[PDB]
């Protein structure tokens, strides 16, 4: 009975493989259904029972993930944000909190959660030379989003953000200005990085990026700054509030921000944050996902 | 096997403020994503607001944005639905509903509670 | 003992110096595995330095030496090169090179844990 069974299963196993593989393949012109920043790197082992051998997906912490489709209770049809990466196995948090239990108890060795959910598409904001709402950043923000809105016409929507998406004491800060107004601006940015467009906010409250680091928008900060003190003084002519927060964006540490642009050339700048969204653009539009 | 109970329904009254809940059993709460739907007598339950695994992304169905808010804790093993400015278009059963997917469509989640009846007089 | 990690680069600087440590690992391809830095004063206790993902992509730096330590990893001679630039007295001790464990499943946090570690170098003295 025990050779006779392992024939039926491996035969069924085999069927199984055939048939996921399939699934795998039309998953490639899929829509995303999805988004999820990950807090926790995978390693697939053999022993994972992955739907076909050999063909889960590996990340690392931090890591975005594309999904396409639920396969079961223990493994999603998704791929990893990165060009060159094509859909894959991934494992639910069912599956993965099981490994992770698994390792801890061969190693002898309550966790964070290992998904977060977040815009398919990373929303864009700007954040320097100064305070926003004042002549100086405002212009050469809004030269910037122009800019985008040329090099990238019919890839990308840029929208107005009013409400205080920091707020996402605080309980003094929401007392002020409604976590209701927020959290509907939260969704609303989250629908428009839904068919995979670029997606630019003009965040007025958002004038550094510790503000918004804790929240699961998971923005792109780009850094606009201009680091002569003197000429942001010769621009200006409230000197005084905008001197001071340029400062304090030039102490903030680097890895804060993912575009620091500081070109001397504004041109140069522009360029600059059009090769690196044309990287990104390419990481979400894999070729195989056009057919 | 999740086993879900929901609790707080009962007879309210529009304009006014109502919290419902749904404890769940086991051991791997926050491994699954939890939703709210809600059912007119007759009619197939429709989506209200889900809320991923950390707390820290929720989706509201747009008849109930800003007046309903999903929450969870998962030191608890606890959802929760604050529903706020009731209408009377909000009477309905509602249910609690677990998934280890990400989803708003009933056929993506994976255990389900029996419901609290919520009646809102106008 | 077939896994064997060879340290290289040490010696004595001046204050505000520079140095370049490497560390050739061989008997595993260790295509999965991290692999970072640790060091050891008279006295202290054993404290992480940096670290490198499996893939290059991921560096992670203790605060003490960002922005004057860089680190890089070439797998397909299995090496990983750790510029230190800007040294201070505080950076004086041995430097142990270290590839990670076999890890499945990983959270930041492994990288700055010395137990997660499965394979050691012999250590390279740094002073001043």
């Amino acid at each position: 009975s025990d050779v006779s069974l392992e024939e039926d299963r491996e035969a069924l196993r085999k069927e199984a493989e055939r048939q996921a593989l399939a699934q795998l393949e039309k998953a490639k012109t899929k829509p995303v259904a999805f988004a999820v920043r990950t807090n926790v790197g995978y390693n697939p082992s053999p022993g994972d029972e992955v739907p076909v051998q050999g063909v889960a997906i590996t990340f690392e912490p931090k890591d975005f993930l594309h999904i396409k489709e639920k396969y079961n209770n223990d493994w999603w049809i998704g791929r990893l944000v990165k060009e060159g990466c094509e859909v894959g196995f991934i494992p639910s948090p069912v599956k993965l909190d099981s490994l992770r239990l698994l390792q801890e108890q061969t190693l002898r060795q309550e966790h964070v959660p290992p998904y977060d959910v977040v815009p398919s598409m990373r929303p864009i904001i700007l954040v320097g030379p100064s305070l926003k709402g004042y002549e100086v950043t405002d212009m050469m923000q809004k030269a910037l989003f122009d800019f985008l809105k040329h090099r990238f016409d019919g890839r990308i929507s840029i929208t107005r953000v009013t409400a205080d998406i920091s707020l996402a004491h605080i309980i003094i800060e929401r007392s002020n200005t409604s976590l209701a107004e927020v959290q509907s601006e939260i969704e609303r940015i989250f629908e428009l990085a839904r068919t995979l467009q670029l997606v630019a906010l003009d965040a007025d409250t958002i004038n550094h990026p510790a503000q918004l680091s804790k929240t699961s928008l998971a923005p792109i900060i780009v850094y606009i700054k201009i680091t002569s003190p003197k000429v942001l003084q010769r621009l200006i002519k409230h000197l005084n509030v905008q001197i001071a927060a340029s400062e304090k964006l030039a102490q903030c540490p680097p890895e804060m921000f993912d575009i620091i642009l500081d070109e001397n050339q504004l041109e140069d700048a522009c360029e600059h944050l059009a090769e690196y969204l044309e990287a990104y653009w390419k990481a979400t539009h894999p070729p195989s996902s056009t057919p | 096997q999740v086993q879900l109970q929901e609790s707080g329904g009962g007879l309210v009254q529009a304009g006014g403020s109502l919290r419902l809940s749904c404890v769940a059993s086991g051991r791997t709460f926050s491994s699954y994503a939890m939703g709210w739907f809600r059912q007119a007598p007759g009619k197939e339950r429709e989506f209200v607001a889900a809320i991923d695994w950390s707390g820290g992304t929720a989706s509201h169905a747009d008849s109930v944005k800003g007046r309903f808010t999903i929450s969870r804790d998962n030191a608890k093993n606890t959802v929760y639905l604050q529903m706020n400015s009731l209408k009377p278009e909000d009477t309905a059963v509602y249910y609690c509903a677990a998934s280890s997917y990400w989803s708003r469509s009933v056929d993506e989640y994976d255990y389900w509670g029996q419901g609290t009846q919520v009646t809102v007089s106008s």
